[PDB]
RNA sequence: CCUGUCAAACUCCAAACUUACAGACGCUGUUUGACGCGGGGAUUCCGGUGCGCGGGGU
RNA sequence: AGUGCAAGAGCAAAAGAUGACUUGACAGUGUUCUUCCCAACGAGGAACGCUGACGCGAAAGCGUGGUCUAGCGAACCAAUU
RNA sequence: UUAGGCGGCCACAGCGGUGGGGUUGCCUCCCGUACCCAUCCCGAACACGGAAGAUAAGCCCACCAGCGUUCCAGGGAGUACUGGAGUGCGCGAGCCUCUGGGAAAUCCGGUUCGCCGCCACC
C-alpha cells in the first residue's frame, strides 16, 4: 500500500529559452547525456518571423542521470511554498523543472489501454515537499 | 409614417442583425421605471396593461407611450414614488420602406418595432393598493398612444 | 457529459484498445483477421471472422495452453509467439480456414517484433496471409537464441524457477517439430 | 358496417376525394354503398367526411332500401326475398341483410350491384354545407339519424 | 435557387445531429447486400466517398449487382428508372 | 443569483404534412389487353381566378 | 483550432500538425449519376469499375490532385505527340 | 470472464463519488537493457528480456444520481400548431364550429452509474 504510493522522480527538464545557439553545450556538460533544440510558432514582432527555427534547447532527464542531477542542482536554489504546481511538480532556476508521480504513472502514458491517473492517486503539493524535503535540504 | 404602414404582421421576422445594417436606433429610453431596486413581490398590487390584437408597435409609439404613461405616475406619485412600472417588448422586428417605381423595390431600413401577440402584457406595473387608481389612469393615457385595444387587468389585488 | 451536445467516443475508442480507422482498412480484404495481442506475461492469437452481433472466434491460441504439449519455458518471448501462432494457425486449417489479414491492434510494427513471429508461426502452420519476409525476425532469434546468448553473460542464472541454467533454444525445436506431427491432440 | 350517402356534387371538389369515392363504387350524388369497418375503410370515409354522409343503420331500415333500391349486378331485376334466395346465400332479405350488418359478406359476393341508388330525400335533408353536430347533413350520424336519411331517400 | 450546384439546399440532410457526428462505426461501411435486396438511401455524412446525388436521398432501391465494392442500386425517378453506383456506407436493409 | 426580450439566412426540441418501397383492402386490367414499348399527326410554350401557403411592395 | 479562397457541410489514435519518403496531378477504356428533378438536349463535372504502369506501407490498404459543392468552351483552321 | 482477447449497439454506456478483490493462476503496475527495435534528448514511450515486490493506479466486482443522457406515469395540454369542410363571426389584420392529427418549454414522481454477441479460462 505505502510502497505503491511513495512518490519518484518523473522526469527533471532543464531548458534555456534563448531566442535565437552556442548554449547546447553547457547543458551537455552539465546535465551528462545530449541536448535538443527549441522551435517556436505563431510571428512575433520581437524579431520572429521565421516559425520553425531554434530558439532554445532541452534535455530531459530521468533515472540515475536525473538524481545525480538534482544532488549537485538542488543546493542551488531556495525552494519556495508558491513555486510548487497544483499537481506536485515545481520549477527553478535555465530552468529546471522536476516532474514528480507515484508509482503507477505508466498507465497514463502507454499507448494501449491508456487512462488517466485518478486525482486520488494525482501527488499533492503537500506530498510533494515532503517528499523531496525528505532528501537533503529544507522548505518554504 | 401612418402606423397603417407597419401595425400588422404580413412580412416574415426580419430580425438578423448580422445581415442587416443601418437599423436607427430605439427611442425608448428605459425599459425599467419608478424604484428599480425594489422587488416585484413587495407590491400588494400588481396591474398589467395588455393588448387585445396581435400587432407591431413601433418604438415611437412605445416611447410616446411609455413616457405619457409614467410621466402620470410621476406626476400624481412624485419623482420618486413607492411604485415600478415595466416596459417587458423591445423593438426587434426590423422595418423598411422603399423610398426607380417597383423595380428593385426591397427597401431600406427605416425603423424597428415590437411584435406584440393578443393577450399579451405590454406593461405591468406594480404600486400599492392606494396608488392603484394611479396606475389605471397612467395605462388609460398609454393604451392611447399604441394601436390596439386594452385591458387593464389587475393581476394581484382584492382590495376593493 | 458537458451538455445534449456533447460527442462521446465510441466505447472501444473510449477505452483506448479499438482503432477503428485501421479496423476498417482490416475488413475491407474480406478475409479473417488474425488478431495478435500480446501481454505481460502471455501471447495470444484468435483468428477472427465478422458477425451479425459482434466478431467470430473459428480458432484461437493462447500461450499458456502451450505447455499443454510440453513446454516448461516461459511464455511472453519470441519462440513462444511464433508457436502460439502455429498452434492456432494449425487450429484454424482444421476450422476450414485457409486465409487471413495480420490485425497487430495497438502494437507497433517494429521489425522482428513478436506479433510478426506469430505472424510467420500461422503462415508456417499452412496459412496464406499477406505478409512481408524482411520484416519478420531472422530463424536464430525466433528459436531464443538471442536469450541464449544473454544467459551467456551469466555470473547470476536468468531464469529464476529451474527450467535449465543455460537455457534451451533447442526446446523450441522439440515442440515446433511436436506440432507439425500429423497426430497431435488439437 | 356504415352506409355511405354522397350529397354533394363532384364539380369543386379535390380528385383525390372524388376517387376515394369512386373507389367506395359511389359515382354519383345520392348513391349509397355498404361500406365494413375496417382500418382501411375507415381513413376513406373519414377523407369522404365533408362531401357524405354516413352511419350504421338499422336492419329494418337496410331491408326497406334493399327491397326498393338494390339491383342486380346487371339488369332492372326486383331483388325481393324470390329474388334473394334463388341467388344469393340467403332465404330472404332479412337474411341478406343481416350478414351485410355484421359484415360476413358484401353486396357483389352476392350477386348485386354494390351501389344502391337512392331518390332524393322527401321532405328535404338537414343541408350540405354544415355537419349533423351543427343541424348540417354531413359526416357521421345516429343510428336514428341515419335511418331517417336512407327512409326519406328509399 | 440561387445556383444549381448538387450540394444546392442540402444543409439539413448532409449534417449530422452533433452526437453522431464524428466517424461512423465500420460494421455498416462493410455489410453485404444480395440482388434483389431492398435498401434504403441515405448518405452518411460522415463518410466522403461513395455517395450518390443527394436529390436520391430517402429512396428505397433493389440491389442488381456491384461495380467494385459499391453496389449497383436501381431505382425509379419520378417515372424514370436509374441505376445508383452506391457504397453500403450509405445503405439500409428494408424492415 | 436574480430579472426583461428575440431570430428568413439560430436549434437541445418538434408536428400536422409531403415523400421512397412493400403488404393488405379497395378499384382496375387479361373478347373493353390494362402496365409497357415502337411509329404517324398535332396543338401549345401572352393565361386568368378562387382558396391555402407564400416573397416583394404603404 | 486547423484544413488555400464565398457560404453551407465533413474531419481528432484524422481529413488537422510534424517528419520522412514519393510524383496517382500516370496511360488506356468504360459503368453510372449530374449537367437537364420529374422528361429529351452538348461541352463540362463527379462517383464507381476494368487494363497497364507505378509510389507508399509489415499488411489490409490508400493514391484516377487539393475533404465536398465554383475555377469553364463547339465546328472550321494552325501548332504539337 | 477470482480480474482475459475480439466485437456489435455507440452516453441507458458520459462526468463525479464510495466500497471490495488477487502465492507457484489472469490482467496489470512492477524489474531490467545483451539482443530485434526505439527516442530530431530521454529503455519516458515504442521494442525486447524477465519476476523481487504490490493490489496503491489501471482493470474486474458491488453500490450512490449531484451533473449529463435514455425511457415511463401524472401535470402543463388535447393547449401551441395543423390536413379536410363551412352562405359560421369580424370593417379588417384575424377568429370560430365540425372532422382527422398533435407538440415544445416546464413541473412532479419513477428509470438509467450500460445491454448484447463470439472465443478462451477453476
Ligand atoms: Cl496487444
Ligand atoms: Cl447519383
Ligand atoms: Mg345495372
Ligand atoms: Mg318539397
Ligand atoms: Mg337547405
Ligand atoms: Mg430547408
Ligand atoms: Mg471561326
Ligand atoms: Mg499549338
Ligand atoms: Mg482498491
Ligand atoms: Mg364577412
Ligand atoms: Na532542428
Ligand atoms: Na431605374
Ligand atoms: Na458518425
Ligand atoms: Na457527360
Ligand atoms: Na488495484
Ligand atoms: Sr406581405
Ligand atoms: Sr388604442
Ligand atoms: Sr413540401
Ligand atoms: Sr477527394
Ligand atoms: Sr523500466
Ligand atoms: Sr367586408
Ligand atoms: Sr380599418
Ligand atoms: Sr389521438
Amino acid at each position: 500500500f505505502h510502497e505503491m504510493r511513495e512518490p519518484r522522480i518523473e522526469k527533471v527538464v532543464v531548458h534555456m529559452g534563448i531566442g535565437h545557439a552556442n548554449a547546447e553545450d553547457i547543458l551537455g556538460e552539465i546535465t551528462g547525456q545530449m541536448p535538443v533544440r527549441t522551435k517556436a510558432k505563431r510571428t512575433v514582432g520581437e524579431f520572429d518571423i521565421r516559425e520553425g527555427d531554434p530558439i532554445g534547447a532541452k534535455v530531459t532527464l530521468r533515472d540515475e542521470m536525473a538524481e545525480e542531477f538534482l544532488q549537485t542542482a538542488l543546493p542551488l536554489a531556495e525552494l519556495a511554498t508558491s513555486q510548487f504546481d497544483d499537481t506536485g511538480n515545481f520549477s527553478f532556476g535555465l530552468d529546471v523543472t522536476v516532474n514528480l508521480v507515484r508509482p503507477g504513472y505508466r498507465v497514463a502514458k502507454r499507448d494501449k489501454a491508456s487512462r488517466s491517473i485518478p486525482t486520488k492517486h494525482r501527488l499533492n503539493p503537500a506530498d510533494a515537499v515532503a517528499f523531496i524535503e525528505s532528501t537533503y535540504d529544507v522548505e518554504v | 409614417k401612418p402606423a397603417s404602414m407597419y401595425r400588422d404582421i404580413d412580412k416574415p421576422a426580419y430580425t438578423r442583425r448580422e445581415y442587416i445594417t443601418g437599423i436607427p436606433g430605439s427611442k425608448i429610453a428605459q425599459h425599467k421605471m419608478g424604484r428599480k431596486q425594489k422587488d416585484a413581490d413587495d407590491y400588494p398590487v400588481q396591474i398589467s396593461l395588455i393588448v387585445e390584437e396581435t400587432v407591431q408597435l413601433r418604438h415611437g409609439s412605445l416611447e410616446a407611450s411609455r413616457l405619457s404613461a409614467n410621466r402620470h405616475l410621476i406626476k400624481e406619485l412624485g419623482e420618486e414614488g413607492d411604485y415600478k412600472m415595466t416596459l417587458r417588448k423591445f423593438p426587434h422586428q426590423v422595418l423598411r420602406e422603399n423610398k426607380d417605381g417597383m423595380r428593385a423595390a426591397f427597401g431600406k431600413i427605416v425603423g424597428t418595432a415590437a411584435r406584440v401577440q393578443a393577450g399579451e402584457q405590454l406593461f405591468t406595473a406594480y404600486c400599492n393598493v392606494e396608488d392603484a387608481e394611479h396606475v389605471k389612469e397612467a395605462f388609460r393615457r398609454a393604451y392611447n398612444k399604441i394601436t390596439p385595444s386594452c385591458r387593464i387587468k389587475v393581476e394581484r389585488g382584492e382590495e376593493l | 457529459a458537458t451538455g445534449p451536445r456533447y460527442k462521446v467516443p465510441m466505447r472501444r475508442r473510449r477505452e483506448a484498445r479499438t482503432d477503428y480507422h485501421q479496423r476498417l482498412r482490416l475488413l475491407k480484404s474480406g478475409k479473417p483477421r488474425l488478431v495478435a495481442r500480446k501481454s505481460n506475461k502471455h501471447v495470444r492469437a484468435q483468428l477472427v471472422t465478422l458477425g451479425p452481433n459482434g466478431d467470430d472466434t473459428l480458432a484461437s491460441a493462447h500461450s499458456s495452453d502451450l505447455a499443454e504439449y510440453g513446454w516448461e519455458a516461459p511464455t511472453g518471448n519470441m519462440p513462444s509467439a511464433y508457436l502460439t501462432g502455429l498452434l492456432a494457425g494449425l487450429r484454424a486449417q482444421e476450422a476450414g480456414v485457409e486465409e487471413a489479414v495480420l490485425d497487430i491492434g495497438l502494437n507497433s510494427p517494429t521489425p522482428g517484433s513478436k506479433v510478426f513471429a506469430i505472424q510467420e508461426g500461422a503462415i508456417d502452420a499452412g496459412l496464406d496471409i499477406p505478409h512481408n519476409d524482411d520484416v519478420l525476425a531472422d530463424w536464430q532469434r525466433t528459436r531464443g537464441a538471442h536469450i541464449a546468448e544473454y544467459d551467456e553473460q551469466l555470473e547470476e542464472p536468468l531464469y529464476s524457477g529451474d527450467f535449465d541454467a543455460a537455457d534451451l533454444p533447442e526446446h523450441f525445436d522439440e515442440l515446433r517439430e511436436t506440432l507439425l506431427d500429423g497426430d497431435i491432440e488439437l | 358496417m356504415h352506409a355511405l350517402v354522397q350529397l354533394r356534387g363532384e364539380v369543386n371538389m379535390h380528385t383525390d376525394i372524388q376517387d376515394t369515392l369512386e373507389m367506395l363504387n359511389i359515382h354519383h350524388v345520392n348513391h349509397c354503398t355498404l361500406v365494413p369497418e375496417t382500418d382501411a375503410y375507415r381513413g376513406m370515409v373519414a377523407k369522404v367526411n365533408d362531401f357524405v354522409a354516413f352511419g350504421e343503420p338499422s336492419q329494418e331500415t337496410l331491408e326497406t332500401v334493399l327491397a326498393t333500391r338494390a339491383e342486380p349486378l346487371e339488369g332492372d331485376a326486383d331483388v325481393d326475398d324470390e329474388w334473394v334466395a334463388e341467388h344469393t346465400d340467403y332465404d330472404d332479405i332479412s337474411g341478406l341483410a343481416f350478414a351485410l350488418l355484421s359484415e360476413e359478406t358484401t353486396l357483389r359476393e352476392q350477386g348485386l350491384s354494390p351501389t344502391l341508388r337512392l331518390h332524393p330525400p322527401r321532405g328535404g335533408h338537414d343541408g350540405v354545407k354544415h355537419p349533423v353536430k351543427e343541424g348540417g347533413q354531413l359526416g357521421k350520424h345516429d343510428t336514428e339519424g341515419i335511418d331517417d336519411l336512407l327512409e326519406a331517400m328509399r | 435557387p440561387s445556383s444549381n450546384g448538387p450540394l444546392e439546399g442540402t444543409r439539413g440532410k448532409l449534417k449530422n445531429k452533433p452526437r453522431d457526428r464524428g466517424t461512423s462505426p465500420p460494421q455498416r461501411a462493410v455489410e453485404e447486400f444480395d440482388d434483389g435486396e431492398k435498401v434504403h438511401l441515405k448518405i452518411d455524412p460522415s463518410v466522403p466517398n461513395g455517395r450518390f446525388h443527394p436529390r436520391f436521398d430517402g429512396q428505397t432501391g433493389t440491389v442488381e449487382g456491384k461495380q467494385g465494392d459499391a453496389y449497383k442500386v436501381d431505382i425509379v425517378d419520378g417515372g424514370k428508372e436509374k441505376t445508383i453506383i452506391v457504397t453500403a456506407a450509405h445503405l439500409r436493409r428494408q424492415e
